[PDB]
RNA sequence: UUUGCUCCACACAAUAUAGAUGGAUACGAAUAAGGCGUCCUUGUGGCGUCGCUGAACCAUAGCAGGCUAGCAACGGUGCACUUGGCGGAAAGGCCUUGGGUGCUUGCUGGCGAAUUGCAAUGUCAUUUUGCGUGGGGAUAAAUCAUUUGUAUACGACUUAGA
């Protein structure tokens, strides 16, 4: 949807005489800003409890940062998405540097591989894999080998002019 | 920059080169395209031959001599691809198309001038390596252009003469670099290196 | 010296236009050596002269000038906008234009 | 008769490859590749040249032919230590590539008086060069 | 899924020397020399010792790494050709009509002449590719032998000799006449 | 609706062309192929049509009914006085013909 | 049909400009490879180096580039002759020999410039034509009318006629 932020939203139903201090549910929401995050909070909390935006109240809305934003992590993501003729559960694995960054390439991947837009995807659980050999997918196992090296063949240089005068070279 | 720009067409893709040359014509730059027989089109040879036959059947049903004219030579295939990208029915578009000279092979004068390339049209920089492509010379020969062998002879002759030219020129710049090597370590060379030159 | 140029070479591209309606009051000038609208910010306000020739001598000269100025940038690629005293006559689409810098805040 | 096989002496993206950043806020500083995220993203750290440790796309950097020895996933102080040990800034400045960057930077930073003196010294050098290219 | 680095290996035995500038392979050895233009394939060769050469693809899909093993197989075939040679034995099958197969020339052209195929008055002529020799094997009833350096040329002359005798608009489950490849092996025996 | 009855067309569209020629002397668009192992010889000749007459000759065509039998055949006679060479002309290969 | 025509040079009038304003600055091939240098065993060879854009390279100081004087080297360069060679793809251009004449900012001097008034493109290019001047050069055809019919509605065509 954008370059994501991760917000915890805490909300409850409004207090009545019979129930003061209600039970205070909490969700971790990936959204672009705090406006969309409080919409996605009531979108899922209406899918789990008898509440809505009118019978409830947003208690706190806080942005969560990656606790180590510069450590490369292997994230296991569980997705519930809607196809053209049904709904499915998926498990994809994403190697990136933050929970923010793994979700932003999750929506780019689900829109490319399966044509799933933001309205069709319920992210169930973004969890980080701590141990190697717990990585289940082979497109992430490629980068966990000891002493990873590879070249980037066929380097194409972007030109600042409309005419080059020598020839292009494609070495690296 | 240059008053007349000579573009080496070898290894270039037809539509990207035709687009940049169409804009350069309309902005006032005189362009001559040489070695048009070595253009490329993305996609395999059979695809672009089928495309040429689909073009080759479009003609006026009541008199085919007023129809779409199916020019077969690689220069005129390139020219049709370019003339589609210029508003050719106006005085500005006709004026722009007068600023264009397309040749297959490299004839006189333009075989002693510096040729350029256009990196937003080079097949080695635009296509993914492994995508199959078509050379315009074999396609044109397959659809009825008659002069591939003559262009081959004359281009081999030009390559021999230009190879001898470059051997002489490379010996001359060897002497020039040798004489420039003694000019260093003196006063004016170190002061030039102080001044970035 | 063999070089005497105190202006920057440029090209009269087109009028300000939409797809099907032009506006002859504003012209688009492609200045030679300008690739960004941040390089084009230097040339804003500099005076533009289109220099052309005639057969009839008018006031001693056979060369006539239409004077103008640079107003603002255009696009992402260094094309600039220019208004004139008399608008450029559209046969000059692609003609060379002198962009001076004699009010060069330099 | 031996079996000659010719090619592929590429530069490798690996832990310890140093890179020149060609776009961004840094844009011209050195950095070192410390981890590999995928085929296109690598984590770089430039603590001597003062870029932040960050994940970067490989279309924003260019691999230089310089390497040095890094452990996988090294933190910024250890990147600073191994950078200082191998002295890769002084190997970088010695190369002709950084000399060309310095050359065109000094060329662009010339005033008009320096440009006139450039012209005069170039004429004075050209005279002696063409004199030397008439006896050999 | 764009595998990071795959590679295969090519064994180079004691006789042959293989040479690869850009992507053109030359294998020289005791039965001659064979060249191949592999420039259509974008693979990376690397000599690690005079008895072992690796060939690799970096960042290839499924079809590209499918082509890598084809590259290894073609170079191994050239090596096996210049060491051991290649030899295809073909047999003549006929129900009634004896096939007469000889060798004719027309200004140094070296044609195989197939005659009397199912009683035809047509005389079929298959040209021999340069680099494959024919022996009409004695002490075997109805056999030809095609031997040479290249699997391509040898197997293609065997395929041309088989396809020139295609059955006379008949039921080819009954009219089983023709020249069919019986054996593909090497020129050098004991291997 | 369709033709209801097929017939071959009247005329040949590759000679659709029916106009007057450019001159009385018709152009040779193609001379025979060059084989440079031979002596020098002209490829054509100029003559004038005089008219026709009739020949009787024997047929040699084994397998025919008029084999070894006299047939009559119309012929054309062209008067060819010996042509005389006044010039030579050189033509170079171009990429335009 | 009142000295016509052509080439050259300069002499002046006109004519217009699809757009001069230092220089279009010549290998080929590959791009999962090459360029250059160097060496040998001249190769699909060894060693070194370079790329990461032409932001380069050459040229560029002087009354729109004046007038003089000298120092150092024997260079660079314009012009006009000349020696020979190469180039037919649309060659009509490139290379070379010899002397002459001019300039030299490679270095050091002397004088001049103003007032276009605080900017006005502040006029420096090539394109065609015309006219008298002066120096070579060479002295035709076609059409109608007549005629033939290998042609033909008419034109056209095909012939013939000192």
């Amino acid at each position: 949807m954008a370059h994501f932020k991760e917000y915890q939203v805490i909300g409850r139903r409004l207090p009545t005489e019979s129930v003061p201090e209600p039970k205070l549910f909490r969700m971790r929401i990936f959204a672009s800003n705090e406006v969309i995050a409080k919409s996605r909070y009531w979108y899922f909390l209406q899918k789990l409890h008898k509440v809505k935006k009118a019978s409830g109240e947003i208690v706190s809305i806080n942005q969560i940062n990656e606790a180590h934003p510069t450590k490369v992590k292997n994230f296991g993501v569980w997705v519930r998405y809607d196809s053209r003729s049904g709904t499915h559960n998926m498990y994809k694995e994403i190697r990136d540097v933050s929970r923010v960054a793994a979700v932003e390439t999750l929506y780019q991947d689900m829109a490319a591989r399966h044509r799933a837009r933001f309205r069709s995807i319920h992210i169930l659980k973004v969890a980080e894999i701590e141990k190697t050999a717990d990585v289940k997918r082979q497109y992430v196992k490629q980068f966990l080998t000891k002493d990873l090296k590879f070249p980037l063949p066929h380097r194409v240089q972007k030109s600042t002019k409309t005419f080059s005068y020598k020839r292009p070279s494609t070495f690296y | 920059v240059e008053p007349v720009v000579v573009i080496d067409g070898k290894g270039h893709l037809v539509g990207r080169l035709a687009s940049v040359v169409a804009k350069q014509l309309l902005n006032g730059q005189k362009i001559v395209v040489v070695r048009a027989e070595e253009l490329n089109i993305s996609g395999e040879f059979f695809r672009n031959k089928l495309k040429y036959h689909d073009f080759l059947r479009k003609a006026t049903a009541f008199n085919k001599t007023r129809g779409p004219f199916h020019f077969r030579a690689p220069s005129r295939i390139f020219y049709k691809a370019l003339r589609g990208m210029v508003s050719h029915k106006t005085a500005r578009g006709k004026a722009a198309l007068e600023r264009l000279k397309v040749f297959e092979g490299i004839p006189p004068p333009y075989d002693k001038k510096k040729r350029v390339v256009v990196p937003q049209a080079l097949r080695v920089l635009r296509l993914k390596p492994g995508r199959k492509y078509t050379t315009l010379g074999k396609l044109s020969t397959s659809v009825g252009w008659k002069y591939e062998d003559v262009v081959a002879k004359l281009e081999a002759k030009r390559k021999v003469s230009s190879a001898e030219y470059y051997a002489k020129k490379r010996a001359f710049t060897k002497k020039v670099a040798s004489a420039n090597a003694t000019a260093a370590e003196s006063d004016v060379a170190k002061q030039l290196a102080a001044l970035g030159y | 010296a063999e070089s005497h140029r105190l202006y920057v070479k440029g090209k009269h591209l087109s009028y300000q236009r939409s797809k099907r309606v032009n506006n002859p009051n504003v012209s688009l000038i492609k200045i030679e050596g300008v690739a960004t609208p941040q390089d084009a910010q230097f040339y804003l306000g500099k005076r533009i002269a289109y220099v052309y020739r005639a057969s009839k001598e008018v006031r001693g000269s056979k060369i006539r000038v239409m004077w103008g100025k640079v107003t603002r940038t255009h696009g992402n690629s260094g094309v600039v906008r220019a208004t004139f005293r008399n608008n450029l006559p559209a046969k000059t689409f692609g003609a060379s234009v002198r962009i001076f810098l004699y009010p060069s805040n330099i | 008769t031996d079996s000659i096989v010719k090619a592929s002496n590429w530069r490798l993206v690996e832990v310890g490859r140093v890179v020149l950043i060609k776009k961004g806020q840094s844009a011209g500083k050195l950095a070192a590749i410390v981890e590999i995220i995928d085929q296109k993203k690598v984590l770089i750290d430039g603590p001597k040249a003062g870029v932040p440790r960050q994940a970067i796309n490989l279309g924003q950097v260019v691999l230089t032919p310089l390497t040095f020895a890094l452990p996988r996933g090294a933190r910024t102080a250890t990147v600073s230590k191994k950078w200082a040990a191998a002295a890769v800034c002084e190997k970088w400045a010695a190369s002709s590539w950084a000399k060309k960057i310095a050359q065109r930077e000094r060329r662009a930073a010339l005033t008009d008086f320096e440009r006139f003196q450039v012209m005069v010294l170039r004429k004075q050098k050209r005279y002696t060069v063409k004199k030397a290219l008439a006896k050999a | 899924m764009k595998y990071i680095q795959t590679e295969q290996q090519i064994e180079v035995p004691e006789g042959v020397t293989v040479s690869i500038k850009s992507r053109i392979v030359k294998v020289v050895g005791p039965r001659g020399t064979l060249t191949k233009n592999l420039k259509h394939i974008d693979v990376t060769f690397t000599k690690v010792n005079n008895q072992l050469i690796k060939v690799a693809v970096h960042n290839g899909g499924r079809k590209h790494v499918a082509a890598l093993r084809t590259v290894k197989s073609l170079v191994d075939n050239m090596i096996t050709g210049v060491t051991k040679g290649y030899k295809y034995k073909m047999r003549y099958v006929y129900a009634h009509f004896p096939i007469n197969v000889n060798i004719v020339e027309k200004d140094g052209a070296k044609f195989i002449e197939v005659r009397n195929f199912l009683g035809d008055k047509k005389i079929r002529n298959v040209p021999v590719r340069d680099g494959v020799t024919i022996e009409f094997s004695t002490n075997v009833k109805d056999e030809i032998v095609l031997s040479g350096n290249s699997v391509e040329d040898v197997s293609q002359n065997a395929a041309d000799l088989q396809q020139i005798c295609r059955v006379r608009n008949k039921d080819i489950r009954k009219f089983l006449d023709g020249i069919y490849v019986s054996h593909k092996g090497f020129i050098t025996e004991d291997l | 609706s369709h033709r209801k009855y097929e017939a071959p067309r009247h005329g040949h569209l590759g000679f659709l062309p029916r106009k007057r020629a450019a001159s009385i002397r018709a152009r040779v668009k193609a001379f025979p192929k060059d084989d440079r192992s031979k002596p020098v010889a002209l490829t054509s000749f100029l003559g004038y049509k005089a008219g026709m007459t009739t020949i009787v000759r024997d047929l040699d065509r084994p397998g025919s009914k008029f084999h070894k039998r006299e047939v009559v055949e119309a012929v054309t006679v062209v008067d060819t006085p010996p042509v005389v060479v006044v010039g030579v002309v050189g033509y170079v290969e171009t990429p335009r013909g």
